[PDB]
């Protein structure tokens, strides 16, 4: 039964953490955001395959950038995330993420993750935007972005609501099949 | 109401750490020290290169550290000095990081399927390489528990700051030892 590597890389600002806990529990969990998620196997079918699913976090190594690496190598798939509310963390994919993951993992396929979706309409996260001089990431630019990084896809998702997050894990999966 | 969710968390999390270290040893390094089962060549008596000092931190977590992180359950705003007390023990990952790449390449390189093997047989969801990179996890994580606590503690909350200090000099130094 086909075993898969899925390492979770991006900015703090993306929410890794929360991100993966909110897809393993069915549950943005809200009360409390933990800080750790522990590596992380379970079946899942995809396509009518069976297939064992592996998720490695690594919020807490962003700035130790020798240590990260080290959870690079037998990768199957990457997610490489920014948040949609956060421009610096969307140029990071360009400044950081990648070089990094294809240094390391030259044939390693990448997904482009867009998280934060539903602090995009939001008032109040626009407006403290606004007076940044920015604007929230839009589709078009999630899009040039993979295009330019040889993501295999570009996705965006809420942990919040669930919108668009068991998308993202089935197409990790998809991708290396 | 937050520090404790975050205090809770730490202990929590500590012993699935203390758990994960003493299954890694009892399972995958005891195949190879037991004389139970046929090892590769490639990797008879690299024990040390694969597991590192991994014991060592096991003792320190299992033996100390925890049962003193128990103690301040009930003190989260001065758990930072427990981070401080036993700083030196920590030094232990610049050891152990600075391996973990020779480890690696040694279990793809020479170890074939050994470890994938003895993690069927024992029903582990997790593989050797998702055991090894836990201490790794680890080190970089008291940090973000530790940031945590700072947003909801108070004015007595420099018995956190010295703590965090020592936990991100431990793994940037880690990192600094990388070739
Ligand atoms: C008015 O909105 C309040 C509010 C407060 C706290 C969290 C959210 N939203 C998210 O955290 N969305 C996420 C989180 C991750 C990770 O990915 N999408 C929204």
């Amino acid at each position: 039964m086909q075993a898969i590597k899925c390492v979770v890389v991006g900015d703090g600002a993306v929410g890794k953490t929360c991100l993966l806990i909110s897809y393993t529990t069915n549950a943005f969990p809200g009360e409390y955001i933990p800080t750790v998620f522990d590596n992380y196997s379970a079946n899942v079918m995809v396509d009518g395959k069976p297939v064992n699913l592996g998720l490695w976090d690594t919020a807490g190594q962003e700035d130790y950038d020798r240590l990260r690496p080290l959870s690079y190598p037998q990768t199957d798939v990457f997610l490489i995330c920014f948040s949609l509310v956060s421009p610096a963390s969307f140029e990071n994919v360009r400044a950081k993420w990648y070089p990094e993951v294809r240094h390391h993992c030259p044939n390693t396929p990448i997904i482009l993750v867009g998280t934060k979706l539903d602090l995009r309409d939001d008032k109040d996260t626009i407006e403290k935007l606004k007076e940044k001089k920015l604007t929230p990431i839009t589709y078009p630019q999630g899009l040039a972005m993979a295009k330019e990084i040889g993501a295999v896809k570009y996705l965006e998702c809420s942990a919040l609501t669930q919108r668009g997050l068991k998308t993202v894990f089935d197409e990790a999966i998809r991708a290396v099949l | 109401r937050k520090k404790e969710f975050i205090m809770a968390e730490l202990l929590q999390t500590e012993k699935a750490y203390v758990r994960d270290l003493h299954e890694c040893l009892e399972t995958y390094l005891w195949e190879m020290t037991s004389g139970v089962e046929e090892i590769p060549p490639g990797i008879l008596n690299k024990e040390h290169i694969i597991f590192g000092n991994i014991q060592e931190i096991y003792d320190f977590h299992n033996n100390i550290f925890l049962k003193e992180l128990e103690k301040y359950e009930q003190l989260p705003e001065d758990v930072g000095h427990c981070f401080v007390t036993w700083a030196d023990k920590f030094q232990m990952y610049v050891t152990y990081c600075k391996n973990k790449p020779d480890s690696n390449q040694l279990i793809l390189e020479h170890a074939g399927t050994f470890f994938d093997e003895i993690q069927q047989r024992h029903g582990l969801a997790n593989s050797i390489s998702s055991y090894l990179i836990k201490p790794v996890q680890r080190v970089t994580k008291y940090q973000l528990l530790l940031k945590e606590l700072l947003t909801c503690c108070e004015e007595g909350k420099g018995e956190l700051k010295d703590g965090l200090e020592v936990m991100l000099s431990v793994p940037k130094k880690a990192n600094d030892a990388m070739h």
